[PDB]
């Protein structure tokens, strides 16, 4: 029944920067059946804020909301690296209706950083069953953007590795990113030099990390 | 602390019965909330109880599809879902309120539900070898369904792990990596393991990485 409508959908921020957070509701929710969650990745909400403005034991002095009737906001006074997650407010005036509001992800800006670039061969006992698969990590960096090719002796591989990326760290707000690239034990041992190369804006020129078949 | 069931795959059309079980036995003066979270989706509210009366209001959307009851013995509640179908997959969180007040003040960890018609399958585990600083870590490869927890010697080490998301395969099975940076000097004397545990599947295998 009550629509809560959160805006905006996603806040990039610097830390010391204010993050404030709007939830408008489609009928009064009064003097503040309203509450605000923390969602870290991974993780179960937790609750920040309820009757719009009463921080829950143990929420940092940072955070502080305010509103009534239609009208809320929660407020992260000076952003801290930790704050990456995606926060929802929640009506609860008639107690057998819950709803929430769509959410928004906050999300941390920082300065440069360049990828720590590994290689891993694949294990002795992947390739008895018949499959290569080989890692590239490229560890701690900002911003998201990077570029990941696999070089097989020294020609461009391609449509057989995929990328996972983690979640911005809660500590130092980078990325990490991993390449896998999965092949056939016969099609693995058609070649000998295996590559990463890795094109950051951190690196001056692409760094390779690169093993021999062996 | 509210303790939820491990993880399951279920097929479409049939029915999941997640617990939840409470700290004590004093949730007599609280009620208890199903909220659900489909993949890269917002917070979905399905419906509350208040033990002590065994009584429960339900969302519009999950009507007669939903039951949640409460056990009053060993102070754990329920949600039942039937008719799953592919929508289903979520992870279903139970929290508690007090019932003067409404607000979510306590959550459940989390159980994720898979809605497919695909068997279970525990993963292999392989070494990620080590290359001042060295990474080295584990492949998790092959699994069905999500989740895979991975630790590093038995929880001795947390500084500098990362565990990405799962990717899924064309093969429809999952795979992962955990890594770790450690000191290079390390390497030759501290020994690392990763302990890998699969629940739908009752794997659990650590695994030794060396050089």
């Amino acid at each position: 029944e009550i629509v809560l409508t959160q805006s905006p959908a996603t806040l990039s921020l610097s830390p010391g920067e204010r993050a404030t957070l709007s939830c408008r509701a489609s009928q009064s929710v009064s003097d503040a059946y309203l509450a605000w969650y923390q969602q870290k990745p991974g993780q179960a909400p937790r609750l920040l804020i309820y009757d719009a403005s009463s921080r829950a034991t143990g929420v940092p002095a940072r955070f502080s909301g305010s509103g009534s009737g239609t009208d809320f906001t929660l407020t992260i006074s000076s952003l801290e690296p930790e704050d990456f997650a995606v926060y929802y407010c929640h009506q609860y005036i008639q107690l057998h209706s819950f709803t929430f509001g769509q959410g928004t992800k906050v999300e941390i800006k920082r300065t440069v950083a360049a990828p720590s670039v590994f290689i891993f061969p694949p294990s002795d006992e992947q390739l008895k069953s018949g499959t290569a698969s080989v890692v590239c990590l490229l560890n701690n960096f900002y911003p998201r953007e990077a570029k990941v090719q696999w070089k097989v002796d020294n020609a461009l591989q391609s449509g057989n590795s995929q990328e996972s990326v983690t979640e911005q760290d809660s500590k130092d707000s980078t990325y990490s990113l991993s390449s896998t690239l999965t092949l056939s034990k016969a099609d693995y041992e058609k070649h000998k030099v295996y590559a990463c190369e890795v094109t950051h804006q951190g690196l001056s020129s692409p760094v390779t990390k690169s093993f021999n078949r062996g | 602390e509210l303790v939820q069931s491990g993880a399951e795959v279920k097929k479409p059309g049939s029915s999941v019965k997640v617990s939840c079980k409470a700290s004590g036995g004093t949730f007599s003066s609280y009620g208890i909330s199903w909220v659900r979270q489909a993949p890269g989706q917002g917070l979905e509210w399905m419906g509350g109880i208040i033990p002590i009366f065994g009584t429960a209001n339900y969302a519009q959307k999950f009507q007669g599809r939903v039951t949640i009851t409460a056990d009053e013995s060993t102070s754990t509640a329920y949600m039942e879902l039937s008719s799953l179908r592919s929508e289903d997959t979520a992870v279903y969180y139970c929290a508690r309120y007090d019932g003067i007040y409404g607000e979510l003040d306590f959550w459940g960890q989390g159980t994720l539900v898979t809605v497919s018609s695909a068997s279970t399958k525990g993963p292999s585990v392989f070494p990620l070898a080590p290359s001042g600083t060295a990474a080295l870590g584990c492949l998790v490869k092959d699994y069905f369904p999500e989740p895979v927890t991975v630790s590093w010697n038995s929880g001795a080490l947390t500084s500098g792990v990362h565990t990405f998301p799962a990717v899924l395969q064309s093969s429809g099975l999952y795979s992962l990596s955990s890594v770790v940076t450690v000191p290079s000097s390390s390497l030759g004397t501290q020994t690392y393991i990763c302990n890998v545990n699969h629940k739908p599947s009752n794997t659990k295998v650590d695994k030794k990485v060396e050089p």
